[PDB]
DNA sequence: ATCAATATCCACCTGCAGATTCTACCAAAAGTGTATTTGGAAACTGCTCCATCAAAAGGCATGTTCAGCGGAATTCCGCTGAACATGCCTTTTGATGGAGCAGTTTCCAAATACACTTTTGGTAGAATCTGCAGGTGGATATTGAT
DNA sequence: ATCAATATCCACCTGCAGATTCTACCAAAAGTGTATTTGGAAACTGCTCCATCAAAAGGCATGTTCAGCGGAATTCCGCTGAACATGCCTTTTGATGGAGCAGTTTCCAAATACACTTTTGGTAGAATCTGCAGGTGGATATTGAT
């Protein structure tokens, strides 16, 4: 049977996302999430749709922005794989602990 | 009845850079050649990335420019990525980059 | 009130058979009242550091110098005051 | 009523979500360190997105009210409703 | 050329009575003020534009406040400030 | 005065006034430049009783900037607030990463 | 030189109060760049406030200006 | 001979200037390279005391943090000598070139 | 464990640079009383769009198995920085002209402020146009096994 | 290098959705044109505080030796990536009531606008005072060696 060697798919994933631009995180879920929050916060309170969507691109645009970070954290380590002290080293030196 | 756009030789309404000088409250008064040089900035500003959006339009064979091409037009600009390094154009992707070490094979 | 139609012309202006989206114009939307915030506080404040209630081209062209990176600060230079001489004679 | 939606957020998204990213592999511990983040991040943008929807006695929170609490925190986006 | 700098040392002595300050030190915490002053002002004058108001009341400082000052620190500064206008108000 | 109609130390009618010629907005209500003035007393206040410590602490009677940049970093919340001021001859907290210690 | 002028003792002396134990020998020329680099982004501000003023005197006023743009307020000198 | 061992000096070193506040750049030689480079941007200038001084104040503050990050950095990847790579990586990591 | 060299901590001493106390002058606050103007809350309400319930279908999340390979931990070695004692070249400190940073007076180009008249960018209503999304297919690479 | 399995490429082709197209309404802009106010450039000037330089002083450059650190090569055990089967819950297409946003008018509590009288926080000149930074003595913790 055919079978990729492992990281194949992965560059091919990488690639994949890069030229898309699309949010890679399901609607629904994502906006009970943010429901979830905020009315944990104060109560009869609604949302714009646009507004959950401002605030899901934002998200991503935050979280893929991380993720390169971690990434470089993890070369300098000569690792490939991010572990949570990459996301750790990043973070603080980004200036959110630190 | 001139505007003051075309005295200055602008696209970019004069007029309104005006009037919105007043309603940011900035200063106390605002001088006749602020919103001039103002417009002429921010026309000459949207004309630069523009050509570049539209570029990345041509080179993604698509006619209309949309998102990503900003996106693609200001991240490939060493100066609009400096001026807009704390900016999110939303839907607008990140430019394909893959650090060498994570390729295959040598050579 | 939007900057959509002058955006437009412009639009034109470099690429005569080029379209924009309305998320792209959305987007060159906030991008236009973002930098016209940014040079216009540069400016408000550049005024009260030195005791004068007056903004002027010339609060407007430091403002500028301050906020625009390399060659974009010197080129947006220019087109401004250009187009302050020119306006200033024509009446 | 809503409760554990940050689950919601599937290892596989976390997963798209690090290929952008360019990451190429992935610790399993990763993906919960990211709930974390996520969660901190949202819990302080809509913080002050409901703050500024309360001074304006409204009861629905706009993209406007978004907007303005991402350019406080330095994370000023483009494009929005 | 104002400065903060008595009221700076009034507040001082209720808080450290032997306590005393020196210039460097003075300067400092006059730049502090100038800064929170700042960061509030402007958070305000924002909060008002958004609303499309034409006045900074104190319910555009108490929010600014909200929004700029940690947790705790906000708590007590929004006490202390509704404390100072409550007492304004009653007063003949 | 009005700091005294208030209740305050610091100048409620000076803070109005630098709320006008700040071009903040057009109008500026009573209460404000009450409200603000409160709260610029309050956190100077707890500024200045940390940094007090702080030379008791160190065995001192008069504050110095390095009394204030010790009283702020060791404070989550201050620290937040002045997480991008840098306070000239300040120093930094003694601080040593426990991996660079002898090996005991 | 004058870049050359901040000495390796120096540079060495700051890592310290950075908490750094052992300095590779490439770190002094990689530091005066990055100093170098800083140096210039702010000086060229505060030299812009300067200008705007009319003066031919970099006030320290200009400098904290100029820090407070490149979001590196500094409280010690006035506002 | 006594001698001591290799960062035991460092060590104290390390303790001695966390305590202290002064600057630990001569004050001439970085008048010079400040004065330098305003040079090239508008001839003829003249400095304040106080410029000078903010500037350095300022210059030493960054530098000092820019130092304990690189350090966290180096330990990050199981090392204990700040080498320049892990410098490049902090100024990656805080913006200062993406 | 045992000296032996250094470094570090501490209780104390004291000149002095800078913090403190006092007087006087004073313009620029900041307080106060009159009276004219106005922003924005209250009250009614039109109307956008938020929530939400319903349903059909496959895009995708979930969970499992399997093994390739990457990270962790151990060893080994050459080379690089740390520590040191030598030595003097540069920075530091206190003094002395003069250049501009500001304080003040003058006065005109320029910015309100007001009343009109005119041109326009926004738009909701309908309806014709068009770029490309997304489905298809089959010629060209990319991969991984041998 | 050859060969089979798959994914990537890319140009042609059709359809809905979102874009470019008009008719006319027009309040709110933006323009035009006196009338009245004024901010700040401009020229003159005194007082700081900055540039320069001399010579007392407090670090830095330099070469040596070697301890220990980072880079390299090796081993192995476990965990993450690929491939797959299964089936659920998200996405999509629609419709409905009603909340609560946003428009419009009324109108008074609060705010701007002078104008007059008082206080006060900043400055400058002078003398008094004092918290502590360097300085010493001497005991003792720390470190590196045998």
């Amino acid at each position: 049977p055919h079978r990729y060697r492992p990281g194949t798919v992965a560059l091919r994933e990488i690639r994949r996302y890069q030229k898309s631009t699309e949010l890679l995180i399901r609607k629904l879920p994502f906006q009970r999430l943010v429901r979830e929050i905020a009315q944990d916060f104060k109560t009869d309170l609604r949302f714009q749709s646009s507004a959950v969507m401002a605030l899901q691109e934002a998200s991503e645009a935050y979280l893929v922005a991380l993720f390169e970070d971690t990434n470089l954290c993890a070369i300098h380590a000569k690792h490939v794989t991010i572990m949570p002290k990459d996301i750790q080293l990043a973070r603080r030196i980004r200036g959110e602990r630190a | 009845a001139k505007t003051r756009s075309s005295r200055a030789g602008l696209q970019f309404p004069v007029g309104r850079v005006h009037r919105l000088l007043r309603k940011g409250n900035y200063a106390e008064r605002v001088g006749a050649g602020a919103p001039v040089y103002l417009a002429a900035v921010l026309e000459y500003l949207t004309a630069e990335i523009l050509e570049l959006a539209g570029n990345a339009a041509r080179d993604n064979k698509k006619t209309r420019i949309i998102p990503r091409h900003l996106q693609l037009a200001v991240r490939n600009d060493e100066e609009l990525n400096k001026l807009l390094g704390r900016v999110t154009i939303a839907q607008g992707g990140v430019l394909p980059n893959i650090q060498s070490v994570l390729l295959p094979k040598k050579t | 009130e939007s900057y959509a139609i002058y955006v437009y012309k412009v639009l034109k202006q470099v690429h005569p058979d080029t379209g924009i989206s309305s998320k792209a114009m959305s987007i060159m939307n906030s991008f236009v009242n973002d930098v016209f915030e940014r040079i216009a506080g540069e400016a408000s404040r550049l005024a009260h550091y030195n005791k004068r209630s007056t903004i002027t081209s010339r609060e407007i062209q430091t403002a500028v110098r301050l906020l625009l990176p390399g060659e974009l600060a010197k080129h947006a230079v220019s087109e401004g005051t250009k187009a302050v001489t020119k306006y200033t004679s024509a009446k | 009523v809503l409760r554990d939606n940050i689950q919601g957020i599937t290892k596989p998204a976390i997963r798209r979500l690090a290929r952008r990213g360019g990451v190429k592999r992935i610790s399993g511990l990763i993906y919960e360190e990211t709930r974390g983040v996520l969660k901190v991040f949202l819990e302080n943008v809509i913080r002050d997105a409901v703050t500024y929807t309360e001074h304006a006695k409204r009861k629905t929170v706009t993209a406007m009210d978004v907007v303005y609490a991402l350019k406080r925190q330095g994370r000023t986006l483009y494009g929005f409703g």
